[PDB]
């Protein structure tokens, strides 16, 4: 996260750090708890991931230094990538991780609400991006989970900022015209969480952008409201 | 949450 500040423990209890153990263990992507055996994240995270056996989901983490060999984690039973997904820049950048065991909810880890189909018309003004990503273009994964408040941008305004790309209505953009605050490398897959009527909703999934926090280059996110039926299809299967 | 995820 560029231009953000340290989060407080328990501030974003749906936020997870997804690690890969191949070739060595490291943070791969962010993700969000949406159900007691489900993590919602970005499909591009899994480029070259041949098996869910190499994945570890850590919940209730503030600092990456909390993670050692003896730290508990959730194994991944299945990686479900949207079948229209080709690449982040073309959309459908959404995946579900079905966990091997159930997440016990509490003050350190709990799910975030998905948006309501009725709330596709609501105007969110309190949106935050979180993650352990870089704080500048050439950096390293941060120890402490960072946060930044960023305004949503209309699809029309985002399209002007991305000449040569097709910004679809299944994408949502966020950023300041002057730049300065944005997601950066290692934040992908994490949430764009918006507070409306005292409830937090998972509005976006960090997906792609041209650089980090540049002027007139907002971050592009998967527009979660457009995938609520896809999520329910995958999570509520008979 | 209005949108319910089955346990
Ligand atoms: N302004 C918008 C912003 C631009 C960066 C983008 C991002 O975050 N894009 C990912 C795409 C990717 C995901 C998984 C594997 C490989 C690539 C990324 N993560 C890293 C990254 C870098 C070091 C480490 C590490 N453990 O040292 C982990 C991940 C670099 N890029 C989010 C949106």
């Amino acid at each position: 996260i560029v231009g953000g500040t340290a989060s407080v423990r328990g501030e974003w209890p749906w936020q997870v750090t997804l690690h890969t153990t191949s070739p060595t263990q490291r943070h791969l992507c962010g993700g969000s708890i949406i159900g007691n055996q489900w993590i919602l994240t970005a499909a591009h995270c899994f480029y070259g991931v041949e098996s869910p056996k190499i994945l570890r989901v850590y919940s209730g983490i503030l600092n990456q230094s909390e993670i050692k060999e003896d730290t508990s984690f959730f194994g991944v039973q299945e990686i479900i990538i949207h079948d229209q997904y080709k690449m982040a820049e073309s959309g459908y950048d959404i995946a579900l991780l079905k966990l091997e065991t159930t997440v016990g909810y509490g003050d350190s880890q709990r799910p975030i609400c998905l948006p309501s189909k009725g709330d596709r018309n609501v105007i969110y003004t309190d949106c935050w991006v979180t993650g352990w990503g870089y704080r500048k273009l050439r950096d390293k994964i941060q120890n402490t989970l960072q946060k930044a408040k960023i305004p949503l941008v209309t699809n029309e305004e985002c399209q002007k900022r991305y000449r040569g790309h097709k910004i679809t209505h299944k994408m949502i953009c966020a950023g300041y015209r002057e730049g300065g605050k944005d997601a950066c490398k290692g934040d992908s897959g994490g949430p764009l969480s918006c507070k409306h009527n005292e409830v937090w909703h998972l509005v976006g999934i960090t997906s792609w952008g041209e650089g980090c926090a540049q002027r007139e280059r907002p971050g592009v996110y998967t527009n979660v409201v457009e995938y609520v039926d896809w999520i329910l299809e995958k999570t509520q299967a008979v | 949450c209005t949108t319910k995820i089955k346990p």
